[PDB]
């Protein structure tokens, strides 16, 4: 009976190693996704402060 | 005492699995936010596109 | 599914259980010879719970007998019915205790009860889950007293996740086969009190009365008082073998009925019991069943509830019954006579209705009270066992073959405390 | 639109054989499970191969002789074999034996079968679950199964139908310790738990369906018919439909306080069916009468906060919201101050059904009740009484304690059930 | 009892990064059951036939097979905490022992300060792990702490309440 | 507190007081970090 | 388009007597691929070769393609491989060549035997030597019986086992697992038969071999030979042993009540719970998945349930394999045979994939080996019979690589 309880022990320990393993690469995945949500707004960020240039200086020329 | 080291570590297991869970809704939601962000950035690249076009226009 | 393994000592033992195996055979329609011939499927689908097919519906009983003389055993396969039992199970010595509960104990009892434990233990492996075991036996005798004793303790202590019923006549002053009937009944209890998980309590008086008064026998024979013990065992175990609107195994009865884990010894009744000028001009309802049932006359115990209170209850109904009448009457019973009742526990009484009546009659009971005026006997046989300590009569067998002095303050010491705690939570 | 009926215990499956009986008798199937568009049978039965029906339920019971008597009854070929759950020895009116000694190995099973159950629907509404609180099996494993179907779910509603031991009408002798510790979860795990007392079926069916002597079985019967008048708005298309969502609404003014009276009307034998017409006023009306509850209490001491109104048959708006407004001008009932509609109405087409042998009679049309009101509050007092009673001097305490409980659950519980009392309280107050 | 425990905390962390590498015999990270022996030996005390294979398996358990330094702070802090936990601790006590070494043959009065640390507990408490006496003092070795202490958890772990339950009285 | 025992401080013949000196030592370090956290506070 | 069967030892020709029931009873141009059968039953005790000669199918197999040797292997990889097998392999493999001959599009050969005895391991090993240096190029098929863990019949099945799969490695080119316990499991928890024989188990693994078969037997929606096994499935030339699986394994009973459709099915198909080999395959990860579907399937949702798969996180996929599945789609419903234990379904699905799980297994029969091994138990009845103390040792170092090899290509 100990050594059945002690199989079952080991399994869950052994369950818990691959959901860890996944849970490393879903942060990784994350942080790449994230890295880039912030690269991205950058370059909106960009497009838009061009456009308040562009608007400026046709209105000032005319 | 294993009787309980097993209730132990059955615990650790589930508070890993709901934790996976909670991890795969921030990976889903996190590429739709992609989706609808990207189409912001359109949105204001076809803003300055039709932007500079008019402005060449004034200027001849 | 569950089982139930029976175990019979002694030769009041060995009797009770002839009787008992008779008259389950005929519920589930068993022949002498073994074989089955019943109709209906509610028959051969629990039969499980009390037999084992051997070989071309060949249906053996589960059962144990034990003792000390070839008298009893004889006297088994030479009725009928008497050739059902596996003849491995009749372990068996050939000395005999003498009514000395020491030899029952000490002297006797080591040479036989591990040859007993041999069949009891392959008969609790035979099957899968156990319900419980089933010991049937005196506490005025030695082979039935000091021998199913020291085979209680045991068993406790091999099984202890497991229920486990006595079914135990006491000897009372009236009724006085044995001379030292108080030094057996004393130390039988006082080994009760710590092994058995819950005792029923029966004596010889009660069964003179009911075939007196009630059944209105001429020549009551010990086959009646079996036969009527009989019904009373079977119809506590009727709600694993058949299905009803409201089951109640023996684990249930136990953790509804007994408040305090020492106060576990209860009086019972049976419903119903007619004489045969008055089969006829009876009717079969519930509220009759009940008045006859809670009758003070009518308990299987020589001792009066109503000398004291009520501390829990409980009734198996046996037949196809409305459980609204089941309800409402035990409610009533409890209303009008309020007194007799424990007041800091509401609802004293759990009931449970079985859709299966005993063959030859169209509705039946079973009551089990467990009541607070079952110290008069406890003290009825400590004074009488005081009596005879204080002088040292008839010690020489006990203090020769084994027991000392301190047993004895011991089990007055037992005794008394276990009356004093009855007093307390009445 | 799918949703699930969990039986838990013996009295929980007996509903169940009631309750599944009717709803094929509804459906025009079989027995054996064929029948000799029409989706409406779908909220219950999955289509399986061809020209067969499967029930969406799993009965499980610690003990194994009444889930036994289905396999082998008329319904063998209706239910799949591994759905009726059974253990191997019973907890023996014991919570602690059924919470923390055989529901611990039983309840695990039960999930994973409740899974490809859900992983089978679509578009699940709910669940409901069926137990009574008095028992172990029902309490004990009914309380831990709602634990772990809250950390699976959360979010999907769990209707819980429970049986709430009857103040004088009882049949065991430890359901106070049993109520107590099982209610303590059935407060934070069930979303909305409609509570049925054995003293009101017992005594309505004395003086209106004047049967004299009832068994479980009429008991069984009638609480199908509301179980199905809640659902026939999933079935079938009506005037005026509410779903099973609309309770967690419109019933639950707060997170704490979700114990509803239930009252079916009309209740009417098959003789006086004939003599009385039974319009849409007059229905009305016995739907509030404490004559026709399904808990033996009287809200008469309470106030209501809102009430559901089922309405079955050829029922049209007009008339029933006009019966509403009589109802609410009238003094004898009364409602709490800050609501001031206390009611949502439901109108649907069918006529509820008879089945053969029942005992209600065939009626042009039907309503079911349930209410929300104070009267509730009552019922635990009365309950703390007879639990402390006992408790006071450690009755019965050692077998529990023994199977695994201690000191601190008691304490703790029965204080936590005290605080619900003071909700209860203080919301009534202005 | 908060202030006791940091405090030990603050000083011992030093003591047991060197006690870690002086366990260690192959100057790596991984303590391997080669190594328990060695040590057992050191301190004077015989394993049994398996009591090493358990050693090593209760201790881990975020992977399989040798230990590492990173499992050894998870089972110390655990273990330290563990008090009400009914949990392993057959790991601990061997490097509880090294820590609370520094005679190279046992310790003696530092039991009450390894006492008073888990709890003020009282001086009957101490007469039930060891013998000791306040006035005298003894000799003491590795054998004599590991087999009471690890005996000291069976008898806890034993007692618990069946029929043992005792309720006040009417 | 400690300086109002009973026993005598001089005298091995007790060897109680080793119970009071390490109750001392924890209150001492509560001291010390009680005016660590005053210094932190000040400021 | 045709395949010949070998069938080798007591177990092999017990598994072939309920293959060939299963093939004659389906074709009642087809037939073409295996009819007269194109089999060889042998072995080296006649007692079970002439209860199929006294049988019923006493005129279905020709007389002479019936091999029966004169005395037993005695239990012994030695005797089977050295003694006894140097008498018995010459004429089998006489005949197989003649079988060949008369084939024209041979696909492959397909070898049956059990690892444990001595016939299966010895003279098995010792044909497919043989088969490898004639025929080389050609696929050879072995559905092996490994020893379980602690359902056993013999004690020096471990010597036996390591020894033959120290050959099963560089012989044959797909290798299934089929353990006994494993199966027995699976007869009592779906099949609810409580005393199961060697019978019900010959009979649902020829379910699984004619059901990998059905793509060249009749034509399907998208049909997979037998070289599509050999491709998208063995990543490395020393990986291939495959996990076989099949659903639904259902009873007369449960079967009309469920409701079959590919995405239960496909799901029943990777619980550990349904599988030929007692092994976790949670304890692994898999490299790649082969999905055979017979009946009434479209692919769309073949590819939907496979898509649901690969987004569940209770089993987990290699890197190195991101498009892990080999699907395939045939017409023709499982047949059924009067008597068997299964039930007509419209639609099955038997799964073959290779994961890390079986290098659990070789660690688990090495230790057991190891240990009898080192005071040398049972090794003088080997040596006897021609072998010597060396290849003892240097097969326990080959088994010692593979272990290596499962635990790099995992990471
Ligand atoms: N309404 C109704 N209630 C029932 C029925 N059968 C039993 N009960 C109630 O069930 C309560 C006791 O619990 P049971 O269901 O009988 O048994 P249990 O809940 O399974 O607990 P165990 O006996 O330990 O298995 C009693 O108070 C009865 O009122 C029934 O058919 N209908
Ligand atoms: N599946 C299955 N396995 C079998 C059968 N018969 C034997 N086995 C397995 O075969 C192994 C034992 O080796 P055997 O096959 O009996 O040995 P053999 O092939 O007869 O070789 P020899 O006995 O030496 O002539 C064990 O794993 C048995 O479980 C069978 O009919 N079906
Ligand atoms: N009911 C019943 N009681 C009996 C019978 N025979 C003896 N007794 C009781 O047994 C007591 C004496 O016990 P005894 O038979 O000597 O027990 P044993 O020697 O241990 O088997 C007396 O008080 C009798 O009342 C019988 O046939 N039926």
């Amino acid at each position: 009976h100990n050594k059945q309880l002690r199989e079952s022990i080991n399994n869950l320990r052994r369950e818990r190693i691959m959901f860890e393993s996944i849970q490393s690469n879903l942060e990784r995945e994350l942080a790449k996704l994230k890295r880039d949500m912030a690269d991205m707004i950058q370059q909106a960020n960009g497009a838009f402060e061009a456009r308040e240039k562009a608007i400026g200086e046709m209105n000032a020329l005319k | 005492l294993y009787y309980l080291l097993g209730e132990r570590t059955r615990r650790e297991h589930l508070a890993m699995d709901m934790k996976v869970r909670a991890s795969q809704q921030l990976k889903k939601d996190s590429a739709d936010d992609l989706y609808t962000l990207t189409a912001h950035f359109n949105e204001m690249r076809a803003a300055k596109e039709q932007a500079e076009r008019e402005l060449a226009r004034m200027k001849r | 599914m569950r089982e139930i393994v029976h175990i019979q000592g002694g030769q009041c033992g060995n009797q009770i259980g002839a009787k008992f195996w008779e008259v389950v055979s005929d519920e589930h329609g068993i022949d002498p010879t073994g074989t089955y011939h019943g109709d209906s499927d509610l028959q051969l689908e629990r039969i499980n719970v009390y037999f084992n097919e051997a070989t071309g519906g060949r249906y053996v009983p589960r059962a144990i007998l034990m003792d000390l003389e070839p008298g009893t055993m004889d006297s088994v396969r030479s009725g009928p019915y008497g050739q059902i039992f596996r003849p491995d199970n009749f372990v068996f010595g050939q000395t005999g205790a003498g009514n000395n509960w020491a030899k029952g104990h000490y002297t006797e009892g080591a040479e036989l009860i591990d040859s007993v434990l041999d069949v009891v233990r392959k008969e609790a492996e035979s099957c899968d889950c156990l319900q419980g075991f089933q010991v049937c036996h005196s506490l005025g005798g030695g082979t039935g007293s000091g021998m199913g004793t020291l085979l209680i303790s045991k068993i406790r202590e091999e099984y202890p996740d497991r229920m486990m019923l006595t079914f135990s006549v006491v000897p009372s002053p009236k009724v006085s086969d044995t001379v030292v009937e108080p030094y057996n009944a004393t130390l039988s209890v006082h080994q009760l009190v710590e092994n058995a998980d819950e005792c029923m309590v029966l004596d010889n008086e009660a069964l003179y009365d009911i075939c007196f008064r009630t059944l209105k026998l001429t020549t009551p024979t010990f086959g009646d008082l079996n036969h009527l013990i009989s019904a009373v065992m079977s119809g506590i175990t009727c709600c694993l073998r058949f299905p009803g609107q409201l089951n109640a195994d023996l684990r249930k009865l136990a953790v509804n009925l007994i408040p305090f884990p020492r106060l576990h010894f209860f009086m019972v009744g049976f419903t119903p019991l007619t004489s045969r000028g008055s089969q006829q001009y009876r009717a079969l309802t519930v509220p009759e069943l009940t008045q006859q049932m809670w009758d003070a006359k009518n308990m299987m115990c020589a001792a009066d509830p109503r000398h004291g209170r009520y501390l829990t209850a409980s009734a198996l109904f046996r037949g196809r019954m409305s459980t609204k009448e089941v309800d409402e009457q035990m409610l009533n019973v409890q209303n009008k006579n309020s007194s007799y009742f424990v007041e800091w526990i509401p609802n004293n009484v759990k009931s449970s209705v079985c859709d299966i009546p005993p063959k030859g009659l169209k509705m039946s009971a079973t009551f089990i009270g467990n009541s607070t005026a079952i110290q008069e006997m406890f003290k009825r046989v400590s004074e009488q066992f005081t009596a005879m300590f204080r002088r040292k009569a008839f010690l020489h067998w006990y203090t020769g073959e084994g027991m000392d002095e301190m047993e004895f303050t011991e089990a007055e010491s037992n005794m008394n405390d276990l009356v004093s705690e009855y007093q307390q939570y009445q | 639109r799918e949703v699930i009926s969990i039986h838990i215990g013996q009295a929980g499956i007996q509903v169940g054989n009631a309750c599944w009986e009717l709803y094929c008798l509804e459906h025009g199937i079989q027995p054996d499970g064929q029948m000799p568009g029409d989706d409406a049978f779908n909220t219950f039965f999955s289509e399986t191969g061809a020209g067969k029906h499967v029930p969406r339920c799993i009965f499980l019971d610690l003990e194994p002789t009444v889930v036994d008597e289905v396999r082998t009854g008329t319904y063998r070929q209706l239910f799949h074999p591994e759905q009726l759950i059974s253990g191997k020895e019973d907890a023996a009116n014991n919570f602690a034996r059924g919470h923390y000694t055989i529901g611990k190995e039983i309840v695990d099973l039960a999930l994973d079968r409740i899974r490809k159950l859900a992983d089978n629907c679509t578009g699940l509404q709910g669940f409901l679950v069926f137990n009574a609180v008095g028992g172990g099996t029902g309490s004990g494993l009914g309380s831990l199964l709602l634990e772990r179907l809250s950390v699976d779910y959360g979010k999907k509603s769990k209707l819980g139908f429970t049986v709430y031991p009857s103040p004088q009408v009882s049949t065991a002798v430890v359901e106070p310790y049993n109520s107590v510790l099982s209610t303590h979860s059935l407060l934070e795990h069930t979303d909305v738990a409609v509570m049925l007392d054995n003293e009101a079926i017992y005594d309505i069916c004395r003086r209106s369906l004047d049967i004299e002597r009832p068994t479980y079985t009429n008991l069984n019967r009638l609480i199908a018919q509301v179980i199905s008048s809640l659902t026939a708005s999933l079935r079938f298309d009506g005037a005026l439909n509410v779903d099973i969502t609309e309770f967690q609404t419109n019933l639950v003014p707060y997170p704490r306080i979700h114990f509803m009276l239930s009252s079916y009307a009309p209740i009417i034998s098959a003789e006086k069916a004939y003599h009385e017409q039974l319009s849409v006023a007059e229905i009305t009306n016995a739907a509030f009468e404490p004559a026709s509850m399904m808990v033996k209490c009287d809200p008469r001491h309470g106030k209501y906060m809102a009430c559901c109104l089922m309405y079955r048959g050829d029922v049209v708006p007009k008339d029933v919201n006009a019966s509403v407004a009589t109802i609410k001008t009238k003094r004898t009932i009364q409602f709490v101050d800050w609501c001031p509609t206390g009611f949502k109405c439901g109108i649907n087409y069918q006529p509820p059904t008879v089945v053969p042998g029942g005992d209600l009679a065939k009626v042009q049309r039907a309503v079911c009740m349930i209410s929300n009101s104070t009267a509730i509050g009552e019922i635990f007092s009365r309950l703390d009484h007879k639990f402390d009673l006992m408790y006071a001097k450690r009755a019965f305490v050692h077998w529990y304690v023994g199977e695994g409980m201690e000191e601190g659950e008691f304490s703790e519980a029965r204080e936590d059930l005290a605080a619900l009392e003071k909700d209860f309280e203080e919301v009534g107050a202005e | 009892a908060a202030a006791r425990e940091r405090y030990a905390r603050k000083n011992e962390q030093n003591e047991l990064e060197r006690a870690f590498n002086t366990i260690d015999s192959k100057g790596d990270k991984k303590i391997d059951a080669e190594e328990l022996t060695e040590l057992f030996l050191r301190l004077g005390h015989k394993p049994k036939r398996g009591e090493v294979e358990d050693m090593i398996w209760e201790v881990d358990e975020d992977c399989d097979g040798c230990i590492s330094l990173l499992e050894f702070q998870t089972l110390y802090t655990r273990c330290r905490d563990d008090k009400t936990g009914y949990e392993p601790r057959g790991l601990f006590n061997v490097v509880e022992f090294v820590m609370n070494d520094k005679n190279n043959q046992g310790f003696i009065t530092l039991e009450e300060a390894m006492q008073i640390m888990y709890l003020r507990y009282g001086r009957a408490e101490l007469d039930m792990q060891l013998e000791q006496v306040f006035g005298t003092a003894d000799l003491n070795s590795g054998k004599i702490l590991t087999l009471t202490e690890f005996l000291h958890c069976l008898h806890t772990n034993q007692v618990k309440q069946l029929l043992n339950r005792v309720t006040a009285k009417t | 507190d400690v300086k109002r025992k009973p026993y005598d401080l001089l005298d091995y013949s007790r060897n109680a007081f080793d119970t009071d000196f390490l109750e001392f030592n924890v209150q001492i370090n509560d001291l010390e970090l009680q005016l660590q956290g005053f210094v932190n506070a000040s400021f």
